[PDB]
This record gives structure tokens, C-alpha cells and sequence, in this order.
RNA sequence: ACUUACCAACCCGAUGCAAACUGCGAAUACCGGAGAAUGUUAUCACGGGAGACACACGGCGGGUGCUAACGUCCGUC
RNA sequence: CCUCCUAAAGAGUAACGGAGGAGCACGAAGGUUGGCUAAUCCUGGUCGGACAUCAGGAGGUUAGUGCAAUGGCAUAAGCCA
RNA sequence: GCCUGGCGGCCGUAGCGCGGUGGUCCCACCUGACCCCAUGCCGAACUCAGAAGUGAAACGCCGUAGCGCCGAUGGUAGUGUGGGGUCUCCCCAUGCGAGAGUAGGGAACUGCCAGGCA
């Protein structure tokens, strides 16, 4: 909830002032935060998914959704419809509280930090990256991990251009390299 | 995508009325306001209609868009049909779930002497 | 074939029975279903799945 | 290694547009709904179309996919 | 600059045109603009030679039909399937 | 030898060779060799005729082949009783109707194209003629 | 990490091929309706007495075979 | 036995003609009510590999249908409860 | 009488495409979500209360011939009937006559009801 208020009073105004937008309903706004864990190797060790799911719960109390293989393909010795990942869709209060759990109490604690890359807006203002080690979230302690497990994060926006994605995050500081 | 999802969800129920020759009670709901009409099996002439955009029963409502408002709309269509002579119909919820306001309009229509 | 014929017996004394099939391997338990007994004129419960 | 075929199922149209039929009379035997049942016409489990009323058969094309529909108007 | 002498057709369809070609003539047609199409019949040998110089397909030709004059351009042409002749030509009142 | 790399079916009803041709103008080069008579071209004939023009022009000039076998011809060998199934595929033909442009050429002077396409006509089972690009 | 007298899908414009491909599409033919003419009722039902189920050729539409057969198998006159 | 085909645009049509299949499956892979939408290019992204998984648009039933072919399929017959 | 909500007719000359657009009323996102209901997770939907903003998204209308679509005429191919030659094919009389393409039309037409602007 802290980051939804801070967005309105200062960022709305600021983002209006880059390209001099005419309407407040045109400024891109951050809509949702989606977490995913690609396990991939759960087909051999069935419990690796079970241990992945509980990881997400402490980051985002929201119980995770499990994503299926869809296409059978022998090219990975897999079945179809067998679980091979998990996801969580964040909106509203938790999304803003989760966003907080990311920059302020994780990023100072990133491994070999010098900033993140800024070229990855797929071309339409949505940002995607990854983290190698999940012990960076403080609901997760070090004495409670059975695995060097990790997870990619992808964000989704209402910006229409790549330029309009960089200005929106810049206004949220966001380290950038 | 928001509007188009509901229209497809309703089509099947509407073809049965076409096969059956049924007279349907059509509801349209919006975040600001709720609407009720009565359309003949041919689909293109309204025998009765009643809604919250009408000044009579609509200013006397706390908000032209709540379950009570839907209930006020519901009450009016049943009787008005009686004022003309139309009485047995079927409810076509037009793809809204049958639930919030939509059920208040239907419940009110049944209470006031309408067979459906 | 590889699917056996069974008889369903009415749980109301009548001597009406239905006939159907069953995968006895994959489905080892006794099948149980309401059916119309034309003698008691009601939907009564039916048992058996040999 | 060949030498096989199937018996013909005698499908096709049995009552054409412009023909007086009773109720229950079969109008078309088909595999899919090449033709669809229109107003006052019914559909059986193998997509056999039959008359639900006494009258004359009428082929029309209606709706956005240009499907053929068969109906019966009473005479 | 080329000037073609033409007569108006009294018949139409496959029989007359095969009969025309049987009579060493061949049909052609004039359409375009607001006025109605004009069915014509042409002498075969004269147009075959004309169109054997590229100028025919890019210049404004003059059709003389019943002693008047219609200004057209060649627009499409049907050639004999495998002999050096012509089955039909389109002209446009451009 | 030209031949379809794959086909849906090995064998084909005899069919007919009615009607007129679609390939009737020179559509790639400047000059063309056009089919007059009606008939079937075997793959071996098309190859023998294709060679004749390439001998004649050295490794100069480009050639397009507008017809393509596409049609399988079967035969029953010697000493076989009638019936008992359709023959084995032996070679491949294309069906030709009058007017089909068979070969085109461009990159030599007209006089040489007529000579070069002509040293081919003696290899074909149907009468042919020399045709040229035409404005429109 | 590069080049590459190689091969080269998709993609695009040009170009033909298809009995088991069709976003087009006839000519006939069949169904059904009404109507004048003509027609030894030619029609339909039921019942009595049979023969018949080795076919040939020609025309056309085709499979087969070699668009071979006084070949061969169907459709139709 | 089934599907397409020759079969000449209603039905049928032949050969030791041309290609394939069936002798099962399902207690839900059945009824109904509510509700749901594929194949594949490009770009971006943890271990991402040409192609496990999240995201963006391009795309529009080529997907899918318990299996042979054909005709059907979006009101879906497809997918879930 | 112009505009927008709703229900159909006709079923691509009704549609994309790009440019512009409108919010008083309607539609629309929308704000809050403790409860009717709700996520194989998430107030995105389903949705209950709501009217502070907002034409930005989409929605509705308009201009627009790059694409689709509609596409004559004249001709060609076929073809039923009769006859004919060179009878693997074509031709003549006759009636029916494509498809693709072409000059061209082309940015829908409507009935109803409701509301808002004269
Ligand atoms: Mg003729
Ligand atoms: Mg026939
Ligand atoms: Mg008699
Ligand atoms: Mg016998
Ligand atoms: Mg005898
Ligand atoms: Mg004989
Ligand atoms: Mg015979
Ligand atoms: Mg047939
Ligand atoms: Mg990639
Ligand atoms: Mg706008
Ligand atoms: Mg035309």
C-alpha cells in the first residue's frame, strides 16, 4: 500500500512531464506483478515442485498456481499435462507490498550487484528478467532451504512503447545499469 | 476484452427462444445503471420496457445501479407487461451471471405476478 | 471382449435386471446405480458387477 | 493388399425445397451439419433432419457463416 | 497515331465470333468512362501487323467506326493459343 | 532426370488430355519454345531436349523449363496375365496441350535462340514452334 | 568467436500440374409444384401363368491394359 | 464391416481398380447446469538448450475431436467443472 | 431532427488498415472490497457497494482506396440436342454458357426502443 500512494502524488505528475502527456489516464500505470518458477527437472524428482511451491508462499502469501507441459515432446523426455512450473498473479495491496519486498530489502542484497541491464522491454513496455538465488527475500531465512532454487520475474504494463517503459520505472528509481 | 465475452456467453439461450418462438425478458447491466426490456420472438419490436434512465422510478432510488435499483427496475417491468397484456416469458440474462442485481430484477418480476 | 457382461439386480426384490459391461481389471468394485423398476414404478438402487 | 470399400449409405436429400411433407418425414441424411435445422425443423442423433410440422420444405442461407438451413412453413 | 477501321457487331457470342474468325475477322470491344460499351468487329490482317511494333500498346490509337472516331488505348489482348493471330482485344476509352 | 520428389499417391487414373493450355506467353525470358501438337512428355525426352540447347550455347544463357513431369506412368511387364493389379511405376510424364510454353531462353541473340531451340525439336514427340516475348 | 564457387524451409512477387485438393463454377440430369396440348391407361394396386440372372457391337463418360486388341469391367443411349 | 475414390454435380453402380481402417473403448471419454478457447512466426526473460516454464504483440481452428477416412464442429460436437 | 445505450433484420459493396474523434446524457475503464459471488493463484474476470477522475484503452461516428470485398461488357474453355472430319482430339447448326482477369462500384442499408441535444 505504501508504493500505490507514492506513485500517485509524485510519479503521475512527473511522467506527465517527459513527453508532456495531455491526459492523466494516458500515463502508463503499473497494473500487475507475476511470479513464476520453472522447475523443468521435476519429471524425475516429483517432489521438486512441492518444494518450489512453498518457496513462493513466503514471498507472497498467495498460494501458487501450477503450470502444465501442454505440448508433449520427446525432445525433453516429457509427458503432457504433468507439472513443470508454478506461477502467482499479484494485483492491488500485495502487488504494491511485494514490489516493496523487491527493491528496498533484496536489491541492496543482490549477489555481485552493479545494477541491472535495461535492454529487455520486448518492444512494448513490459519488463522481464531473473534471479539465481531466492534467499534474498527476508521472509525466507537461510537455515530453511533444501535447494539452490530460483525464479524469473516478469512485469506487465500499460505503456505502448519501449521508451514509455523506461520512464515509468525510472520514476520508481529502480537501479538500472 | 470485457464486453465481447458476455455477448457470446448468451447466444445459446437466445437460439432456443428462436426455435421455441419464445418471448424473452432481456436485461442489460452496466456499472453505472441497470436496464430491462421486453422483446417479441421476432426480436425487433419492444412491447414493454423499463429502466433507470427514466426519470420516474430512478431518482427515488439511492443509486441507479444497486440491487434495490435492480429490484425497482424488476418490479416495474412485470406490471407494465400486465398493463398491456403480456404475461408468460423467459428471462434472458444476456450473459451476466444470474446473481447480484440480475437476480433482484428477476425475483421482483416473479413476485408481482409474472410467470417465468 | 476384455470387458465383461454384468447383471444389475434391483435392490427391491423385483426380478428385473439390467445388463451392461465393465472393465473388471481397471474397475474392480461393485457398480451401483439408480434405475427404473417397471414393477415397483420408481427409481430404485441397483447392485452387482460380476 | 487392397480390395475393400464400404456400402453406400443412401444419404443425400430426400425432400427438396418446395415439397409437401408431413411431420416426422426425413428431409436429409448427412454426416456433419452440411445443412442445419431452421425454424420448425428438428435434428436427430446422426444429424438426420426431419420435419416437426406438416408443410413445405424451404432451403435458405442465413447468418454470418452462410450455412444452409432447412425449415418448414405450414401451408 | 494508328487508325483502325471498324464496323459495329450485329450479333454476339461464341458462334458469331468463331464464324467471324472463320470469316478472317475477329471481335474486339470498347469500354470506359461514362458511356456504354461498344461491340465492334475488326479486319484481322490489319491489326495483327499494327501490334507488331511496340508503339501500338502505348500510343492513343484512333478507331473509325461508321465514319466517326473513338479515341481508345489497347488494354488487354487475347491472342490465338498457338498460331500468330488474335481472338479478341479490349480497348478503353481513356 | 526430372521427377517429383514425392507425391501423395504412387499410381494415377489414366485420365485425359482435353482442352487448351494455360502457359501461352513467354513469361520469364525473351524467347520461347512452345508446344503445338498435343501429348505426353517423358522425363527422358525433356532431359534429352534440355541438353541439346545447353550443348549449343556453351555455359552461356539462362533456360527455364515451364512443364514438369508430375504424372506417373505405369506398365505391366512381359508375360503377365491381365487384371491382378495396376502396374509398377516405370517413368514420369507431363501432359502437354497446344500452346504450353515448354522452354524459354534469354541471353543469346534471337537468331541463336531459334537455332538452339531448334536442335531440340528433333527430340520431342510433338510438333513445336519458336515464339518470342511480346509487349503486353 | 568468422567466413562460406555449398545446401537452403518460411516469407514475397511472378508460373503450370492434381481421380482420392476447392475461397469459384456450369451444361445435363433428378426431385417437387401447377398448366394446354397429344398419348390404344402408356400410370398405380392387387392377384393368376411364366421366361430370365453366358450377352455382343457402336456413340459417348471412365477404371484397366500400351487412349494395344474381334481385350476387359461399369455407367448410359 | 467401415471411410474416402473411380461414381459421368439426386440415390445406386463394376473389376484380382486406387489409398486406409474395424472384430475395441468409456460409470464418465455418459445427462445436465454454469463457464472456457486452439496451431504455429517475431521479440524479451533464472539454470533456456532449435523447441519444458512466465510475458508481449503478430496469428486466427492449419488445434482439437479415445482411433481410419469423410462431412461436421465457435451457440462450439473441442476444453473444465 | 442530430447523437449514445439496448434488441434484431440483411449476412463481407456490411471487414480490416492508417489517420482524426466524442463523454452533459448514455457506454467505457474506473475508485473501495467487510458481506450476496468470486479466482484449478490474483477483486483481471465473476462482482457487490460506488461517481473522485478520465477519453488514455477500448467502445460509437467520420475521412481515407495500401489489402480484402462487390466485379460488368466483350471473349475464351466446357456443354445438352443434330450432324460432321484428320475420330487419343477437335469442327459446323442450335440453345445454355464459365472461371480467372479487365473498365468499374467500394469506407454499408435498415426497423424498433430508450435516453440526451434543438
Ligand atoms: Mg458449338
Ligand atoms: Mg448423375
Ligand atoms: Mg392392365
Ligand atoms: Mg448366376
Ligand atoms: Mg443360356
Ligand atoms: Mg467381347
Ligand atoms: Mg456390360
Ligand atoms: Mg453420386
Ligand atoms: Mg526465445
Ligand atoms: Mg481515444
Ligand atoms: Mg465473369
Amino acid at each position: 500500500a505504501k508504493l500505490h500512494d507514492y506513485y500517485k502524488d509524485e510519479v503521475v505528475k512527473k511522467l506527465m512531464t517527459e513527453f508532456n502527456y495531455n491526459s492523466v489516464m494516458q500515463v502508463p500505470r503499473v497494473e500487475k506483478i507475476t511470479l513464476n518458477m520453472g522447475v523443468g527437472e521435476a519429471i524425475a524428482d516429483k517432489k521438486l515442485l512441492d518444494n518450489a511451491a512453498a518457496d513462493l508462499a513466503a514471498i507472497s502469501g498467495q498460494k501458487p498456481l501450477i503450470t502444465k507441459a501442454r505440448k508433449s515432446v520427446a525432445g525433453f523426455k516429457i509427458r503432457q499435462g504433468y507439472p513443470i512450473g508454478c506461477k502467482v498473479t499479484l494485483r492491488g495491496e500485495r502487488m504494491w507490498e511485494f514490489f516493496e519486498r523487491l527493491i528496498t530489502i533484496a536489491v541492496p542484497r543482490i549477489r555481485d550487484f552493479r545494477g541491472l541491464s535495461a535492454k529487455s522491454f520486448d518492444g512494448r513496455g513490459n519488463y522481464s528478467m531473473g534471479v539465481r538465488e531466492q534467499i534474498i527475500f527476508p521472509e525466507i531465512d537461510y537455515d530453511k532451504v533444501d535447494r539452490v532454487r530460483g525464479l524469473d520475474i516478469t512485469i506487465t504494463t500499460t505503456a505502448k512503447s519501449d521508451e514509455e517503459g523506461r520512464a515509468l520505472l525510472a520514476a520508481f528509481d529502480f537501479p538500472f545499469r | 476484452d470485457k464486453k465481447s465475452a458476455r455477448i457470446r456467453r448468451a447466444t445459446r439461450a437466445r437460439r432456443k427462444l428462436q426455435e421455441l418462438g419464445a418471448t424473452r425478458l432481456v436485461v442489460h447491466r452496466t456499472p453505472r445503471h441497470i436496464y430491462a426490456q421486453v422483446i417479441a420472438p421476432n426480436g425487433s419490436e419492444v412491447l414493454v420496457a423499463a429502466s433507470t434512465v427514466e426519470k420516474a422510478i430512478a431518482e427515488q432510488l439511492k443509486y441507479t445501479g444497486n440491487k434495490d435499483a435492480a429490484a425497482a427496475v424488476g418490479k416495474a417491468v412485470a406490471e407494465r407487461a400486465l398493463e398491456k397484456g403480456i404475461k408468460d416469458v423467459s428471462f434472458d440474462r444476456s450473459g451476466f451471471q444470474y446473481h447480484g442485481r440480475v437476480q433482484a430484477l428477476a425475483d421482483a418480476a416473479r413476485e408481482a405476478g409474472l410467470q417465468f | 471382449g476384455i470387458r465383461e457382461k454384468i447383471k444389475l439386480v434391483s435392490s427391491a426384490g423385483t426380478g428385473h435386471f439390467y445388463t451392461t459391461t465393465k472393465n473388471k481389471r481397471t474397475k474392480p468394485e461393485k457398480l451401483e446405480l439408480k434405475k427404473f423398476d417397471p414393477v415397483v414404478r420408481q427409481h430404485v438402487i441397483y447392485k452387482e458387477a460380476k | 493388399r487392397n480390395g475393400r470399400d464400404s456400402e453406400a449409405k443412401r444419404l443425400g436429400v430426400k425432400r427438396f425445397g418446395g415439397e409437401s411433407v408431413l411431420a416426422g418425414s426425413i428431409i436429409v441424411r448427412q454426416r456433419g451439419t452440411k445443412f442445419h435445422a431452421g425454424a420448425n425443423v428438428g435434428c436427430g442423433r446422426d444429424h438426420t433432419l426431419f420435419a416437426k410440422a406438416d408443410g413445405k420444405v424451404k432451403f435458405e442461407v442465413k447468418g454470418p457463416k452462410n450455412r444452409k438451413f432447412i425449415s418448414i412453413e405450414a401451408e | 497515331m494508328f487508325t483502325i477501321n471498324a464496323e459495329v457487331r450485329k450479333e454476339q457470342g461464341k458462334g458469331a465470333s468463331r464464324r467471324l474468325r472463320a470469316a478472317n475477322k475477329f471481335p474486339a470491344i470498347i469500354y470506359g468512362g461514362k458511356e456504354a460499351p461498344l461491340a465492334i468487329e475488326l479486319d484481322h490482317d490489319k491489326v495483327m501487323n499494327m501490334q507488331a511494333k511496340a508503339e501500338f500498346y502505348s500510343e492513343v490509337l484512333t478507331i473509325v467506326v461508321d465514319g466517326k472516331e473513338i479515341k481508345v488505348k489497347a488494354q488487354d489482348v487475347q491472342r490465338h493459343p498457338y498460331k500468330p493471330k488474335l481472338q479478341h482485344i479490349d480497348f478503353v476509352r481513356a | 532426370m526430372l521427377q517429383p520428389k514425392r507425391t501423395k499417391f504412387r499410381k494415377m487414373h489414366k485420365g485425359r488430355n482435353r482442352g487448351l493450355a494455360q502457359g501461352t506467353d513467354v513469361s520469364f525470358g525473351s524467347f520461347g519454345l512452345k508446344a503445338v501438337g498435343r501429348g505426353r512428355l517423358t522425363a527422358r525426352q525433356i532431359e534429352a531436349a534440355r541438353r541439346a540447347m545447353t550443348r549449343a550455347v556453351k555455359r552461356q544463357g539462362k533456360i527455364w523449363i515451364r512443364v514438369f513431369p508430375d504424372k506417373p506412368i505405369t506398365e505391366k511387364p512381359l508375360a503377365v496375365r491381365m487384371g491382378k493389379g495396376k502396374g509398377n511405376v516405370e517413368y514420369w510424364v507431363a501432359l502437354i496441350q497446344p500452346g504450353k510454353v515448354l522452354y524459354e531462353m534469354d541471353g543469346v541473340p534471337e537468331e541463336l535462340a531459334r537455332e538452339a531451340f531448334k536442335l531440340a525439336a528433333a527430340k520431342l514427340p510433338i510438333k513445336t514452334t519458336f515464339v518470342t516475348k511480346t509487349v503486353m
